[PDB]
């Protein structure tokens, strides 16, 4: 319900602001792995990686 | 690090170089001194250590 | 003699070009031994600094 | 002042580093350094890099022990204090062909070959500059020209009179990976990768500016909601006037 | 502390404006509302109203000194051609 | 009463960003304060953490900055930002002195308000041209010369304060060491005649976009303004990373990347974009001494414009002309930008004169004369007689 | 700061003579409709800034009832450019209500301002 | 420290520091003087001061 | 501005003392009177008084420590000669 | 050297003192290391390099 879920999270400013710290901890490892692969991705063939296992066949 | 080779020392000097802003020695050891080490005091004067793990090179203590 | 060019600041290249003069390659002018500029806008003749003899010797300062 | 003086406009090429999601191309920067050493190392100095810096980049790290070890440098003076050399690390930094000025103006007809650690950054036009500068030399200067003797043309030179002469031939270097070798493609290559001299920082900028981005742009869409919401009784605010009665 | 001098503002109950009497003022609760009413109405519509009252006392004087600016820079480029090599003596010098 | 009242050091935040009265009419335009607040701290913070590795000798001057880009961690975006940041300092600058003079701003009850702020602005400027000669490249090796060298045109006096000035012969090392000691002192200074700056705003309280008094309609600062300059304050960080990780060298000149040479001219010598109005100011009077005074008239002139308005309304908001006249000053600035940074050819030469008139007769011709007509325009237009 | 006595003096001239009023008016009056501020429900009066010491007696001396309409004529305008807004055409000033109901009480007020000053700096013909 | 000892990091560092801190302290000194403009200085003889001043 | 909290103090006209009735005071102007009066008389037996009320409070917590500082100080002195080399064992291990 | 005169030395003294002694000059054209004798500028020199 509506009434629960202010009763949990929005009523107390400690679990409030618990609550804004807890969900940046998560952000901030999923935000930057999420960054690396998709520039990775984008510049595929072009990375010392891609080129030093090509010239290691 | 450093990256020093140890085949330009003679045998019977003290060389003192240093690292990481402080001073270390080397030298070439001995037959007996450190067979003598082996025979030192082992708890009786001062420090209760052993000599297996000063010395992992018995021709260069550091 | 100071060698700079006398408008707006140059370098001579040594012996190069005119009444066997300098060289100021900034714009394409030339030197004299006199020092007097031939052709250019320069507005006035190249400087000379203060000096003193060692009798025969030359000195700048 | 007139085009002559001022020098050709460099065109636009097409580079793979181009654009807000593209990095270096690490082929073009190993290729590079190749025609550096055996062409380029012979009159010019790269002294701003150290030998660490092109491990992971482009060489692995043993080869890059192999690099440097053929050089000697300056060590500490020995017990009697005379002086002494050793072979290069990987903290050194790249060495130079000439010992100082004197000598290198001496070996070049008077002119001073610069130092080309910052030359991307340092020009007008960056890399289409020094490609266009690289392939750009005539076999014929324009009639009526009239060159000083021991300097070429080049069009693309402010003032037209350039002390370096051309050096980049076909089939002049032997690439280890296959690729042929014009004059093209070697001027290619080394730009790329004197880029990467001037920019070491290039890859790993532009992906910290996708995330800054991003973040920010987020929070600039949320900061106008939360001022329209604060904001919404003062905006919806009625007057009404009904004049009193004189007392 | 000191008194101070005379001002042309106050704080809250003693601000300093003319007695006020007759008009009456009414709100509501922010959280009872739409914030985002009419955005795109206004987007549109309020912008071309604003836009069509203020183009003029902009864009004259931008296009004056645009006009004087490509006209300067054309002069210039030919007076250093191969053209304009009659007059850049007779100006010029 | 409330310990935000009572406490000796609360009351004062309280009485300046929490209680304060505002009035409800002001726009957007009245957001550059706060943005010139942020502004300052970010040019001391970066400047203090980029001051542990740089070195002030004439000899590892321009090696310590490449020291800071390469080696130090995140020392490039240390870098990039204090450069960038301060071409942005004098964007934010340049528009919040704009806005005070189209909305009258400068006007009787707040003139000691307007006074301050132009110490500030010449303040800022050396602070500039100081930081740019520490980098010692070629651009700031030379264009050193040309500013110091101009204090030689004073009478009698004139070539002692310049061989004072360089500790020497011509710009060396004891004129490198000498500036960025300054550099660290002046925005010092300039933090605390901003104080000063609060302090005469406090007096009368802020203006309006209408002109008329604000003391019938007032709204505090807190949770209405504060929230309303977040909105800016966002924006403002957008567009400067944009700047910082994606065209960081787009506002710089490519000459000083390379080292200071006394002994190689570097073709034409400019000083950075927010200088070049001033320059082609210097450079319209072919007189060294003359030349020199007006460079310093065109930010003295600003004082004598509450004496030079002859209107009984305050403001351009209900005013034909002034509003058309406003942007042929603007856009006259801009051009004369342009000038600063062309060469000394045929018609650039002329343009720069021109130019420069009009920048001065703004203020004592066009300005009174205007303000003269309008108001009887205002009278003729509604009087029966 | 030029006053309003040397305003009337001058435009009063123009109003009498028959070619001068022939041409200045009606420039004068596309001048006021191009101003604007009758759409925010504003008279010319209610902008002449008020932090003067001749201004500040002037509105002292205004009758009650006149005083209590310029408050709220003052307060809508706030409230409308908050808005960035207009008022509807129906509530818009009319040129007949554009009238100088605060002209009298500056005129006199600067008047008596002129007169000490003549007579602070009196010197009797001795 | 910068590194591994006292070395070339710790002195460059230490002066930008020891440029800082004065400016620091000239601010906290406004402070100081703010709280004794509320009461005011005492006296030697420990009693109330207010009924006998001097500008 | 907004009022402050309550002080102990006030500024001139309304210090906050208590109230004043029945002192009169009086002084003469200094142009009219002698500076440097009585200076040779007070130089010696006003300083003397001065310091016959005091010194004790000041000597006394002097003196017990600087013969602590004198005793330590010999003792040091005794344990690093040729005489005191035996108690120099004992008393450090 | 400078030092000396005025204080125990004449000008025409220190000059003496200070040409007996050798200091790396400026390379010459083709680059190689010369030396030159001292000037009053210079600082006294050292037993041991
Ligand atoms: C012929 C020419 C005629 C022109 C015709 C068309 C021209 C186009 C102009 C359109 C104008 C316009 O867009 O605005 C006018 C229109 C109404 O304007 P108005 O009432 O007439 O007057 C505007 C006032 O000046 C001020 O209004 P306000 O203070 O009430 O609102 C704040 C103001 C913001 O104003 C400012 O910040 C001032 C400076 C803005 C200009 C520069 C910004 C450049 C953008 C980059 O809003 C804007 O103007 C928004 C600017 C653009 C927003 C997009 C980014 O405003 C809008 O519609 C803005 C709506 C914005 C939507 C907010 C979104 C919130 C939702 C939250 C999403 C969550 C984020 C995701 C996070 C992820 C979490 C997991
Ligand atoms: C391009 C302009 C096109 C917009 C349009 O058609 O409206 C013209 C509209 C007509 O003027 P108006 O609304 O009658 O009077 C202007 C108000 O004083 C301005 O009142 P406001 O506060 O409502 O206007 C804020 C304005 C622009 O706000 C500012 O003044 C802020 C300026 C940007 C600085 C913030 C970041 C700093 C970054 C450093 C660079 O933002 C917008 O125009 C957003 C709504 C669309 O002019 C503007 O809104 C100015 C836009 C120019 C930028
Ligand atoms: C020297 C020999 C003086 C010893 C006997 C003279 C007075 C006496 O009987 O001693 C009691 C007398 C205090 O007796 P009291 O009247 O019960 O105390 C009244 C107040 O405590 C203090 O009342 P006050 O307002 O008179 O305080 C001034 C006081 C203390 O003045 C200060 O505390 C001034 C602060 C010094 C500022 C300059 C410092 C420069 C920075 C460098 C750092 C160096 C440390 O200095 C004097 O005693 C000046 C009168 C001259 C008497 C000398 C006659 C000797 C033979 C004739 O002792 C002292 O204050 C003398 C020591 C002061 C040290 C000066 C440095
Ligand atoms: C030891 C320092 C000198 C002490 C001499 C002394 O204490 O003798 C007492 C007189 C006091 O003289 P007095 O302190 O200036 O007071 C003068 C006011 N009468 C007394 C005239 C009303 O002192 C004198 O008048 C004689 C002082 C003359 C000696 C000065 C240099 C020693
Ligand atoms: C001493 C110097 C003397 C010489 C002075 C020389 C300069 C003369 C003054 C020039 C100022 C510009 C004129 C203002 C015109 C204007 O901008 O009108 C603004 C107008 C109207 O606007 P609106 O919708 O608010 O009104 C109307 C309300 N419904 O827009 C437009 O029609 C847009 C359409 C144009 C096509
Ligand atoms: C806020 C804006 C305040 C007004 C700025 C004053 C005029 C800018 C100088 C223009 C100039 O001098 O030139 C333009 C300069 C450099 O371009 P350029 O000089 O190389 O070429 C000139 C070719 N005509 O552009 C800039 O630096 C951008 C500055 C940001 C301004 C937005
Ligand atoms: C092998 C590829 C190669 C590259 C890339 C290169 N050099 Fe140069 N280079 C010079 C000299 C001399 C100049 C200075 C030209 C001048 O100042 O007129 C110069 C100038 C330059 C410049 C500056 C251009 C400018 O606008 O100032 C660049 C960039 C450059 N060289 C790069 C001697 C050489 C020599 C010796 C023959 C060789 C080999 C040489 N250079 C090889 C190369
Ligand atoms: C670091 C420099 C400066 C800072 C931090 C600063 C700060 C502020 C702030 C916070 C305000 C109130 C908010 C606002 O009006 O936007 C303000 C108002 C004002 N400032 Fe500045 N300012 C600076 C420079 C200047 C300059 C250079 C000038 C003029 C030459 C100036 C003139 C004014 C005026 C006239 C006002 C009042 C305008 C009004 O309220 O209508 N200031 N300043
Ligand atoms: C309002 C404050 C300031 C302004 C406007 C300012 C401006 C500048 C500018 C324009 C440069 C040239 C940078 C470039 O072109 O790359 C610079 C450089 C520099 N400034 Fe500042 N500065 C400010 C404050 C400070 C402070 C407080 C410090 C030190 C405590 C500092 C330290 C430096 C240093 C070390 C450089 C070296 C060059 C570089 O790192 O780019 N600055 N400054
Ligand atoms: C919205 O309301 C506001 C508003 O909130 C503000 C702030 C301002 C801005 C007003 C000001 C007066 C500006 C305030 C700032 C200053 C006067 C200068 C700022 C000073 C500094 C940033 C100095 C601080 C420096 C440091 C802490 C040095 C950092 C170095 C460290 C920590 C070294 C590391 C430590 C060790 C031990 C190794 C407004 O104008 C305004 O509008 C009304
Ligand atoms: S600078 Fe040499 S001719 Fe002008």
């Amino acid at each position: 319900s509506f009434s629960s879920l202010y009763k949990t999270f929005f009523k107390r400013n400690a679990v409030f602001v618990g609550t804004i710290f807890a969900g940046a901890f998560v952000f901030q490892t999923v935000f930057d792995t999420a960054i690396t692969s998709w520039y990775e991705n984008h510049n595929k063939g072009k990375l010392w990686k891609d080129v030093k296992a090509r010239i290691a066949a | 690090k450093v990256e020093v080779n140890l085949a330009a020392i003679p045998l019977g000097k003290n060389v003192v170089v240093k690292w990481q802003g402080k001073p270390v020695f080397i030298r070439h050891r001995t037959p007996h001194e450190i067979q003598e080490a082996n025979s030192v005091d082992m708890s009786a004067l001062k420090d209760p250590q052993t000599d297996a793990d000063r010395v992992k090179d018995p021709q260069w203590l550091i | 003699m100071l060698g700079i060019c006398t408008h707006l600041g140059c370098v001579p290249i040594g012996e190069a070009g005119d009444f066997g003069g300098w060289f100021c390659p900034c714009h394409g002018s030339h030197y004299d031994i006199s020092g007097r500029i031939r052709k250019g806008p320069a507005p006035l003749n190249l400087e000379i600094p203060a000096y003193e003899f060692d009798g025969d010797k030359v000195i700048v300062g | 002042m007139t085009a002559a003086e001022h020098g050709l406009h460099a065109p636009a090429y097409a580079w793979s580093h181009n654009g807000p999601f593209e990095t270096f191309d690490h082929a073009s920067i190993r290729r590079g350094y190749q025609v550096y050493r055996e062409v380029c190392a012979a009159c010019h100095s790269l002294d701003r890099v150290a030998w660490r810096t092109l491990v992971g980049v482009s060489h692995t790290n043993e080869e890059v022990r192999n690099m440097a070890e053929e050089f000697e440098y300056d060590d500490e003076p020995d017990e009697q204090g005379n002086p002494k050399k050793r072979p290069g690390k990987l903290s050194d930094y790249i060495p130079g062909p000439y010992p100082n000025e004197q000598a290198a103006r001496a070996a070049n007809q008077g002119a001073l070959p610069p130092d080309l650690s910052l030359i991307v950054k340092a020009r007008h036009g960056g890399c289409d500059y020094i490609f266009s500068l690289l392939t750009g030399y005539p076999d014929e200067p324009p009639a009526g020209v009239a060159l000083p003797p021991g300097s070429n043309y080049n069009p693309y030179f402010p003032g037209g009179s350039i002390a370096m002469a051309r050096v980049l031939f076909d089939d002049m270097v032997e690439y280890e990976d296959g690729t042929p070798a014009t004059t093209s493609q070697m001027a290619k290559d080394v730009t790329t990768f004197l880029n990467w001299c001037a920019e070491p920082e290039h890859d790993e900028r532009k992906r910290l500016g996708l995330k800054t981005v991003i973040i920010l742009s987020s929070l600039y869409l949320l900061s106008i909601w939360v001022k329209k919401f604060k904001w919404a009784g003062i905006k919806t605010r009625k007057f009404v006037f009904n004049p009193p009665k004189p007392r | 502390g000191p008194p101070s001098g005379k001002t042309y503002m106050g704080w809250w109950g003693h601000m300093g404006g003319p007695k006020q009497k007759g008009i009456t003022s009414y709100a509501v609760s922010p959280y009872a509302q739409k914030p985002l009413q009419g955005i795109f109405h206004n987007a549109v519509f309020n912008s071309f109203r604003r836009f069509k009252s203020q183009f003029l006392y902009v864009l004259i004087p931008a296009g004056i000194y645009w006009y004087w600016w490509k006209n300067g820079n054309e002069y210039n480029e030919f007076l250093y051609s191969k053209a304009g090599r009659e007059e850049l003596e007779r100006v010029n010098v | 009463m409330a310990f935000r009242k009572s406490n000796v050091y609360l009351s004062l935040v309280n009485s300046y960003i929490i209680d304060s009265p505002q009035p409800s009419s002001i726009n957007y335009w009245w957001n550059m304060g706060s943005l010139l607040g942020l502004c300052l701290v970010i040019q001391i913070v970066t400047g203090i953490f980029m001051a542990m590795h740089y070195s002030s000798n004439i000899e590892l001057a321009f090696s310590s900055v490449e020291h800071i880009m390469r080696d130090v961690h995140n020392g490039y975006i240390l870098r990039y930002l204090h450069a960038n940041g301060a071409s942005f300092f004098f964007m934010v600058m340049f528009m919040h002195m704009a806005k005070g003079l189209y909305y009258g701003s400068y006007r009787s009850p707040r003139v000691t308000l307007w006074n301050v702020g132009v110490i500030i602005f010449i303040l800022t400027i050396a602070t500039a041209f100081l930081g740019y000669c520490c980098v010692y490249g070629q651009m700031s090796h030379w264009g050193a010369t040309v500013i110091t060298n101009l204090f030689s045109a004073i009478p009698f006096v004139g070539n002692d304060i310049v061989s004072w000035l360089w500790g020497g012969f011509s710009v060396s090392n004891p004129t490198i060491q000498r500036f960025f000691a300054l550099h660290y002192l002046v925005p010092f200074i300039i933090a605390a005649m901003v104080i000063m700056h609060l302090m005469a705003l406090h007096i009368h309280g802020s203006s309006n976009p209408l002109g008329i008094t604000g003391n019938l309609d007032r709204i505090p600062m807190h949770s209405y303004f504060i929230f309303k300059d977040l909105v800016t304050v966002f924006l403002f960080m957008l567009i400067l990373a944009l700047f910082v990780f994606y065209s960081p060298n787009t506002l710089g000149h490519p000459d000083n990347y390379i080292p200071g040479n006394p002994l190689v001219t570097p073709a034409s010598i400019v000083p950075e974009w927010y200088l070049l109005p001033f320059y082609a100011i210097l450079r319209s009077i072919p007189d060294k001494l003359l030349g020199v005074i007006t460079m310093f008239a065109a930010i003295l002139v600003l004082l004598v414009l509450p004496f030079t308005d002859r209107s009984v309304v305050r403001g351009n908001t209900f005013k034909v002309l002034s509003k058309f006249f406003f942007f042929i000053f603007v856009f006259n600035f801009v051009l004369l930008g342009q000038i600063g940074a062309c060469h000394v050819e045929v018609p650039y030469v002329l343009m720069g004169q021109i130019a420069t008139f009009i920048y001065f007769a703004y203020f004592l011709i066009i300005v009174p004369v205007i303000s003269t007509i309008e108001n009887v325009l205002f009278y003729i237009g509604r009087v029966n007689k | 700061p030029q006053s309003f006595t040397s305003i009337a003096r001058i435009g009063d001239y123009i109003l009498k003579s028959p070619v001068l009023s022939k041409l200045c008016v009606p420039v004068a009056n596309q001048f006021i409709n191009l101003a604007g501020y009758k759409k925010l429900g504003l008279k010319f009066d209610d902008l002449i800034a008020e932090e003067n010491p001749i201004m500040q007696t002037a509105l002292r001396r205004l009758p009650e009832d006149e005083s209590y309409a310029r408050a709220y004529r003052i307060i809508r305008a706030h409230q409308t450019e908050l808005t960035h807004h207009l008022l509807p055409r129906n509530e818009w000033i009319k040129a007949q209500e554009d009238v100088p109901y605060l002209l009298p009480y500056i005129l006199e007020a600067e008047a008596a301002a002129k007169e000490k000053d003549e007579l602070d700096n009196i010197e009797v013909s001795k």
